[PDB]
C-alpha cells in the first residue's frame, strides 16, 4: 500500500522506517514468500513461486 | 438475519478468497484503508458482508453473508493493521455484482431458504401410535429399538425400516459423529450442535475437502441431503492427494488427529494475513522439506515448523512440525493446508 | 400436460369411531371416520342401520360429539389435518337429510412446531371449551359460546413441550387438563386449571412426580370417581389427589395397549386394544361405603379374546363392540357372559372389507374377457391378504402374513408373491413361528441353498422371514413357498422372459440386512422358474448392494443396486452378465421404463431421466429435477411426462421441456402439475377396470382408496377447469371448506394452488345436482366443439361429456 520491503513484503509507513528494517534481511537466502515462509535467493525466484499459489 | 427468498445488496471485501459455510468463522487482517473503513462502517449498521464462493478467475454463483463479531486494531510500525473475525450466516445465489468506485464490489443476492423436512413417517404414522412417538432417550441395542419403534409404520409403505433409517437425520449424525470421535479425542457428545441444520454446517467446515465439494455442499438445501453427502465423503474419500498433480497421495484419513482443542482442521493465519485451514496428521508421504525448522509465528506453541512440498509437482502442501522441547507428544506431525489437498476414492 | 384424477374406490380403512346421539336425541348413533368420509349409523338390535354418508374437503383428524346446555341433540366437532375446524348438526326435513355447519374456522398458526404425538383434540365435560394440542409449547382454547360461529381462539404458553397425551378431567371445580409429558428427569403426570377469564393456566389439583417410563395413554374417569387412569408398557395406574392404585398385569406385557373405550357412563369398565389384536376388559373395583361415598378398591384386567388389529374400539350395546381397523377388516364383535371352550368371550358377528394398506398391486385379465381385475397385497401381519377387485366386486384371500410385492405369470397361470412373516428366536438354534400362515402351510416348500454369503446373537426379539409364494390363479391356494436366506430381505420381484430364452421366470432381487451394517453391502438377484408344480433356481448373481428395484428392459433385466443402475444380459449359458452401468449420486429406489427411456427416483423426490443408447450400448442422462421432499411412488405417463406421489398426500407431474433451446433448458424437467390428493400412494399401475381421454393409471393408497389418473386435451382441461369454479359455487361443502383450499399443494411449510389437475370426483358430482343448479353452472360457458366458433354450452351437452368421463372407471 506504500513502501513494501522487497524480501518479506511487510509494508512500512515511510521510506525511512523501511531501510531501518531492510538491514534485517541480511542472509544467504533473503526473500520470503508471504504465504509459505519458503525462502529464495533472488527476487524473480520468489515472484515465480509466489504466483503458483 | 435477513428475510427468506428476499434480495439484499451487500458489500464484498475483495481480498477474501474463501468459500464460507454458514456458522464457520472467517479471520481477516486488513491493511488497506478502503477496506478498513469498510469494516468500520459495517460494525454499526448490520455487520454483514458477502463472501463469494468462486468456481476461479472472478466467476462466483453462490456465497454467504458473513457477520463481524470481533475487531482489533494494532497500529504498529506506522501502519494501521485491523484484524477482524467474521462468522458466516445465510446462503445466497448471486444476481448482479456491480463494482464500485472505491473498490468494494456490491452484490445483489437472493437469500436462500433452508429446507426443513418433516419426519419420513409423519405422513403414514397411525394416530393410535402417535402416543408412542416420544422415546426415553440414550449402546447399539438402543439404536436397534429406536429403528423398530420410530419406523414401525414402514409396514404401511413399500419400503422397510432400514431404508428409512438411511434418511433419518438423528441416525445420520450418530453415524457421522462416530467418525469425528476418531479424529478428536477431546470431542464430547455435547460439543456438537443438536440441530440438524447447524450440525451439517459444522461438519461442512470440518472436512478437508477441496473447493468443488465445499461448493457442492453449499448448493444442497435439505439438511438430510447434506448429512448423507457428508457421510459419503467421509467413507469413500479415505485418501488425500496433491490437488495439483492429482495422482500423488499425501496422507490418508487414518492419520487425522486433533492437536488443539479446536479440532483436526482449524483456520490459522500467517504473519502477513493469509488464512490456512491446517489439517493435522500423523504421517505424510511424497513430501520434500525446505529449510531448517523455525519457530517464528508458530501456530502450535512448543513446535517448530518446516515448509513441505510435493515431491512431484513441487506445489505447496503444508508444513512439518517438530517438538522444540522433549517431553511433548506428538514429537512430530504435519500441518497440511486444505487448499492443497484433493480427497480421492482408491 | 393436463390430467384428470378420479376415485374408483373410496377409502376403506377406519381412523375413528365415536357413539352418541347425533341424529335423534333418542337414537344411538355410530359415527365412523374414513379419512375423507364420515359415516352415520344407528345402532339397532340386529346390527347397524345406515343413515347418511358424506365426504369432506379434508382429512378428518379429530372427531368428537358433544351437547352444550340447551341443545336438543349432540353436536359434532371435526378438525381436519389442514386444521379446518367446524361444528356440524344433523337436520332431517322429512326425507331431506342434511349435515349443517353451525360454526367453522381455520385454527392454523403461522408460528409453531407440529407436535411429535400428533393433533390432539379434547372437550371439557361441561361443554364450555374445545381444547386443542396442535404445536409444542402451546394449547389452543376455542371458547364455546353460542356467539362464536367463527371459532376464534387463543393460546396458552405450555412449559413442558413434549406432551404425550392429555384429557379434560371430570368432576372438577374448574375446567382441568390432565396430561403426561416427558422432560430430562423422567416421565410425569400434571394437571392445569384453565381460566377462560384470564386466558392462561392456573395451578392444578395434583401433580405426580414420576410415572411409568412408557406411560402413553390418559383416560379421564367419569363423575362417579374422578381422576385419571394412565396406561403404559407394563403398568396401569389410577391417580386422583392422594388416592393411588397401580397394577402390573403380566397379561398385558406381551404387546402395547394402543386404544381404549369406556363401556358404561359411570366408568367402571373399559375395553383395551393392543397392537396384535388382543381385546382386554379393564375393570375398576368399586367399594360401596356406609355413607354416601364410593371408593375405588382395585384394578383388574381380563383378556377377552382376539379381534382385528384395532385402531379404534367402541362399545355399541348388548355386548356388541365395533372394531375399527386400519390394517385389516373392521368388525362387529359380540361379547358373551360365558367364555367358550377355547377361553374367549369374543364372537365375530360381521366383517367390513378394508382394502388398506395397498402395498402393491397389478392388473390381470384372469377372465380373459378384456375386462381386467386389480390384485393387491393389502394389510399387514395377521391381517395380510390378497384382494381381487372387479367391476365393485371384492374377493378376499387371507394370508395371515404380510404380502409385499405381487406379479402375474400367465404361462404358469399363477401369481408369485413376496411375503413376510414374523418369527421369534427360539431357545434352540433357530426361530419358531408366531402362528400358522401362508408361508408355513403350502403344498410344497423350499429354502435357499445358496451359501454365497459365508461370514449378531439374537435374543428373544422379532425377526422377519421372507418368502416367494406361488399362488394358484384360480383357487389362490399357496402352491409353493420358497424361504430365502437367513438375514436376506426380498425387495423386488418381476415375471418375464429374457434374451432368446423361451421360459418365463420369476426374478427376485434382495439385500443382505445385518443390524450392525447401516447400508447394505450385499445382495442377490435370483432367477426361479417353477415349471412342473415345483420351483427350481435357475442361477443367482451376487451383487455388492441392495437390489431395490427391477424392470424387464427389452429382453434384458434392468436393476438398481444402491446408487447404480445396471443393465443385465441373459446368456445362452442361462446366467446374468453385465452390459453397462450408469452410476448415480442419488440412491436408485424407483425404476420405471418406457421404450428406451428410464425413470430413476429416490426417496427425496430427486427425479432423473436416463435414456438407453442402442448404438453405444450405454446410458445417457437426458434431464433431471431435484426438489427436496419425500416421494412414495412414481410412474411414466408418456415419453414426456412423469407422475409422482410426494408429501403430504400430493401428486405431482413433471415434464420434459418443449421450450428448450439451450442445452441447460433441455436438461431440466419442469413441474406442470400439482394436486392435493389426500391419500398416500404406495403404487401406480398402468391398467383399467373397464372395456375422449388418453391413458389409464391406477394407484393404491394406504387407506385402501383406489384412484385413476388419465390425461386430457387442452380443450377439455380448460373447460372442466371453468366447471370446477362453477360447480364450487353451487355445491354445499360440509365444513364450509373451500375446494381450492383442500386441493392446494401442501407441505408443513408451503401451500401453493393446485394446477394441471382436475378433480374428477368434483366433476362427476355435476350429475347428482338438480337442473336449476345445473342450468346455473352452464350459464355463459363457451365450448370448443368440432366447429371452430365456441358456442354456449347446454347442460344436456354437459351431461354427455361427464357421462363419458364416468365411463373410464
Ligand atoms: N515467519 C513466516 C514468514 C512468512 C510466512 C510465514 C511465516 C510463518 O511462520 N508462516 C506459517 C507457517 C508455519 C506455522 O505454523 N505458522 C505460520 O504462521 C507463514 O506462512
Ligand atoms: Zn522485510
Ligand atoms: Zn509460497
Ligand atoms: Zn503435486
Amino acid at each position: 500500500y506504500k513502501h513494501k520491503c522487497k524480501y518479506c513484503s511487510k509494508v512500512f509507513g515511510t521510506d525511512s522506517s523501511l531501510q531501518i528494517h531492510l538491514r534485517s534481511h541480511t542472509g544467504e537466502r533473503p526473500f520470503v514468500c508471504s504465504v509459505c515462509g519458503h525462502r529464495f535467493t533472488t527476487k524473480g525466484n520468489l515472484k515465480v513461486h509466489f504466483h503458483r499459489h | 438475519l435477513h428475510d427468506d427468498d428476499s434480495c439484499q445488496v451487500i458489500p464484498v471485501l475483495p481480498q477474501v478468497m474463501m468459500i464460507l459455510i454458514p456458522g464457520q468463522t472467517l479471520p481477516l487482517q486488513l491493511f488497506h484503508p478502503q477496506e478498513v473503513s469498510m469494516v468500520r462502517n459495517l460494525i454499526q449498521k448490520d455487520r454483514t458482508f458477502a463472501v463469494l464462493a468462486y468456481s476461479q478467475e472472478r466467476e462466483a454463483q453462490f456465497g454467504t453473508t458473513a457477520e463481524i463479531y470481533a475487531y482489533r486494531e494494532e497500529q504498529d510500525f506506522g501502519i494501521e493493521i485491523v484484524k477482524v473475525k467474521a462468522i458466516g450466516r445465510q446462503r445466497f445465489k448471486v444476481l448482479e455484482l456491480r463494482t464500485q468506485s472505491d473498490g468494494i464490489q456490491q452484490a445483489k443476492v437472493q437469500i436462500l431458504p433452508e429446507c426443513v423436512l418433516p419426519s419420513t413417517m409423519s405422513a403414514v404414522q397411525l394416530e393410535s401410535l402417535n402416543k408412542c412417538q416420544i422415546f426415553p432417550s440414550k449402546s447399539y441395542k438402543w439404536w436397534q429399538k429406536y429403528q423398530k419403534r420410530k419406523f414401525h409404520c414402514a409396514n404401511l409403505t413399500s419400503w422397510p425400516r432400514w431404508l428409512y433409517s438411511l434418511y433419518d437425520a438423528e441416525t445420520l449424525m450418530d453415524r457421522i459423529k462416530k467418525q469425528l470421535r476418531e479424529w478428536d479425542e477431546n470431542l464430547k457428545d455435547d460439543s456438537l450442535p443438536s440441530n440438524p441444520i447447524d450440525f451439517s454446517y459444522r461438519v461442512a467446515a470440518c472436512l478437508p475437502i477441496d473447493d468443488v465439494l465445499r461448493i457442492q455442499l453449499l448448493k444442497i438445501g435439505s439438511a438430510i441431503q447434506r448429512l448423507r453427502c457428508e457421510l459419503d465423503i467421509m467413507n469413500k474419500c479415505t485418501s488425500l492427494c496433491c490437488k495439483q498433480c492429482q495422482e500423488t497421495e499425501i496422507t490418508t484419513k487414518n492419520e487425522i488427529f486433533s492437536l488443539s482443542l479446536c479440532g483436526p482442521m482449524a483456520a490459522y493465519v500467517n504473519p502477513h494475513g493469509y488464512v490456512h485451514e491446517t489439517l493435522t496428521v500423523y504421517k505424510a508421504c511424497n513430501l520434500n522439506l525446505i529449510g531448517r525448522p523455525s519457530t517464528e509465528h508458530s501456530w502450535f506453541p512448543g513446535y517448530a515448523w518446516t515448509v513441505a512440498q510435493c515431491k512431484i509437482c513441487a506445489s505447496h502442501i503444508g508444513w512439518k512440525f517438530t517438538a522444540t522441547k522433549k517431553d511433548m507428544s506428538p514429537q512430530k506431525f504435519w500441518g497440511l493446508t486444505r487448499s492443497a489437498l484433493l480427497p480421492t476414492i482408491p | 400436460s393436463y390430467n384428470y384424477v378420479v376415485t374408483a374406490q373410496k377409502p376403506t380403512a377406519v381412523n375413528g369411531c365415536v357413539t352418541g346421539h347425533f341424529t335423534s336425541a333418542e337414537d344411538l348413533n355410530l359415527l365412523i371416520a374414513k379419512n375423507t368420509r364420515l359415516e352415520i349409523y344407528v345402532v339397532t338390535a340386529e346390527g347397524l342401520r345406515p343413515v347418511k354418508e358424506v365426504g369432506m374437503y379434508g382429512k378428518i383428524a379429530v372427531m368428537e360429539l358433544f351437547r352444550p346446555k340447551g341443545e336438543s341433540k349432540d353436536l359434532l366437532f371435526i378438525l381436519t389435518a389442514k386444521y379446518n375446524a367446524c361444528i356440524l348438526e344433523y337436520k332431517q326435513s322429512g326425507e331431506s337429510i342434511d349435515i349443517i355447519t353451525r360454526a367453522h374456522g381455520n385454527v392454523q398458526d403461522r408460528i409453531g412446531r407440529p407436535s411429535e404425538t400428533g393433533i390432539i383434540g379434547i372437550i371439557d365435560p361441561e361443554c364450555r371449551m374445545i381444547g386443542l394440542r396442535l404445536y409444542d409449547g402451546l394449547f389452543k382454547v376455542i371458547p364455546l359460546d353460542r356467539d362464536n360461529k367463527e371459532l376464534k381462539a387463543f393460546n396458552i404458553r405450555l412449559e413442558e413441550l413434549h406432551v404425550i397425551d392429555v384429557k379434560f378431567l371430570y368432576g372438577c371445580q374448574a375446567p382441568t387438563i390432565c396430561f403426561v409429558y416427558q422432560d430430562p428427569q423422567g416421565r410425569h403426570v400434571k394437571t392445569y386449571e384453565v381460566s377462560l377469564r384470564e386466558k392462561e393456566f392456573n395451578k392444578g389439583p395434583w401433580k405426580q412426580e414420576n410415572v411409568e417410563a412408557e406411560a402413553s395413554m390418559v383416560i379421564a374417569v367419569p363423575e362417579p370417581f374422578g381422576g385419571a387412569i394412565i396406561i403404559g408398557q407394563e403398568s396401569i395406574t389410577y391417580h386422583n389427589g392422594d388416592k393411588y392404585l397401580a397394577i402390573a398385569p403380566p397379561i398385558i406385557k406381551q404387546s402395547t395397549i394402543v386404544c381404549h373405550n369406556r363401556v358404561d357412563p359411570n366408568g367402571s369398565r373399559y375395553l383395551l386394544g393392543d397392537m396384535e389384536g388382543r381385546l382386554f376388559m379393564l375393570l375398576l373395583e368399586k367399594e360401596e361405603q356406609m355413607d354416601g361415598t364410593v371408593t375405588l378398591k382395585d384394578l383388574r384386567v381380563e383378556l377377552l379374546g382376539e379381534t382385528s388389529i384395532a385402531e379404534c374400539l367402541t362399545y355399541l350395546d348388548n355386548g356388541v363392540v365395533f372394531v375399527g381397523s386400519r390394517l385389516g377388516d373392521s368388525q362387529l364383535v359380540k361379547l358373551n357372559v360365558d367364555s367358550n371352550e377355547q377361553g374367549s368371550y369374543v364372537v365375530a358377528m360381521e366383517t367390513f372389507t378394508n382394502l388398506g394398506p395397498i402395498v402393491d398391486m397389478c392388473v390381470v385379465d384372469l377372465e380373459r374377457q378384456g375386462q381386467g381385475q386389480l390384485v393387491t397385497c393389502s394389510g399387514a401381519f395377521k391381517e395380510g391378504s390378497l384382494r381381487i377387485i372387479r367391476n365393485l366386486h371384492i374377493r378376499t384371500v387371507p394370508l395371515y402374513e404380510s404380502p409385499r410385492k405381487i406379479c402375474y405369470q400367465e404361462v404358469s397361470q399363477c401369481f408369485g408373491v413376496l411375503s413376510s412373516r414374523i418369527e421369534v428366536q427360539d431357545t434352540s438354534g433357530g426361530t419358531t413361528a408366531l402362528r400358522p400362515s401362508a408361508s408355513t402351510q403350502a403344498l410344497s416348500s423350499s429354502v435357499s441353498s445358496s451359501k454365497l454369503f459365508s461370514s449378531e446373537t439374537s435374543f428373544g426379539e422379532e425377526v422377519e422371514v421372507h418368502n416367494l409364494l406361488i399362488i394358484d390363479q384360480h383357487t389362490f391356494e399357496v402352491l409353493h413357498a420358497h424361504q430365502f436366506l437367513q438375514n436376506e430381505y426380498a425387495l423386488s420381484l418381476v415375471s418375464c422372459k429374457l434374451g432368446k430364452d423361451p421360459n418365463t421366470y420369476f426374478i427376485v432381487g434382495t439385500a443382505m440386512v445385518y443390524p450392525e451394517e447401516a447400508e447394505p453391502k450385499q445382495g442377490r438377484i435370483v432367477v426361479f422358474q417353477y415349471s412342473d408344480g415345483k420351483l427350481q433356481t435357475v442361477a443367482e448373481k451376487e451383487v455388492k448392494g441392495a437390489v431395490y428395484s427391477m424392470v424387464e428392459f427389452n429382453g434384458k433385466l434392468l436393476a438398481s443396486i444402491n446408487s447404480t443402475v445396471r443393465l443385465y444380459e441373459w446368456t445362452t449359458e442361462k446366467e446374468l452378465r453385465t452390459e453397462c452401468n450408469h452410476y448415480n449420486n442419488i440412491m436408485a429406489l424407483y425404476l420405471k421404463t418406457k421404450g428406451d427411456f428410464i425413470l430413476v427416483g429416490d426417496l427425496m423426490r430427486s427425479v432423473l431421466l436416463l435414456a438407453y443408447k442402442p448404438m453405444e450400448g450405454n446410458f445417457e442422462e437426458i434431464a433431471r429435477d431435484f426438489n427436496p421432499n419425500w416421494m412414495s411412488a412414481v410412474e411414466i405417463l408418456d415419453d414426456d411426462n412423469f407422475l409422482g406421489a410426494e408429501n403430504a398426500f400430493n401428486l405431482f407431474v413433471c415434464q420434459k421441456d418443449s421450450a428448450a433451446t439451450t442445452d441447460e433448458e433441455r436438461q431440466h424437467l419442469q413441474e406442470v402439475g400439482l394436486f392435493h390428493l389426500g391419500e398416500f400412494v404406495n403404487v401406480f399401475c398402468h391398467g383399467s377396470l373397464v372395456m375422449p381421454t388418453q391413458g389409464s393409471v391406477l394407484f393404491g393408497t394406504v387407506n385402501g382408496m383406489i384412484g385413476l389418473v388419465t390425461s386430457l386435451s387442452e380443450s377439455w382441461y380448460n373447460l372442466l377447469l371453468d366447471m370446477q369454479n362453477r360447480l364450487n359455487k353451487v355445491i354445499k361443502s360440509v365444513g364450509k371448506i373451500e375446494h381450492s383450499f383442500w386441493r392446494s399443494f401442501h407441505t408443513e411449510r408451503k401451500t401453493e394452488p393446485a394446477t394441471g389437475f382436475i378433480d374428477g370426483d368434483l366433476i362427476e358430482s355435476f350429475l347428482d345436482i338438480s337442473r336449476p343448479k345445473m342450468q346455473e353452472v352452464v350459464a355463459n360457458l363457451q365450448y370448443d366443439d368440432g366447429s371452430g366458433m365456441k358456442r354456449e354450452a347446454t347442460a344436456d351437452d354437459l351431461i354427455k361429456v361427464v357421462e363419458e368421463l364416468t365411463r373410464i372407471h
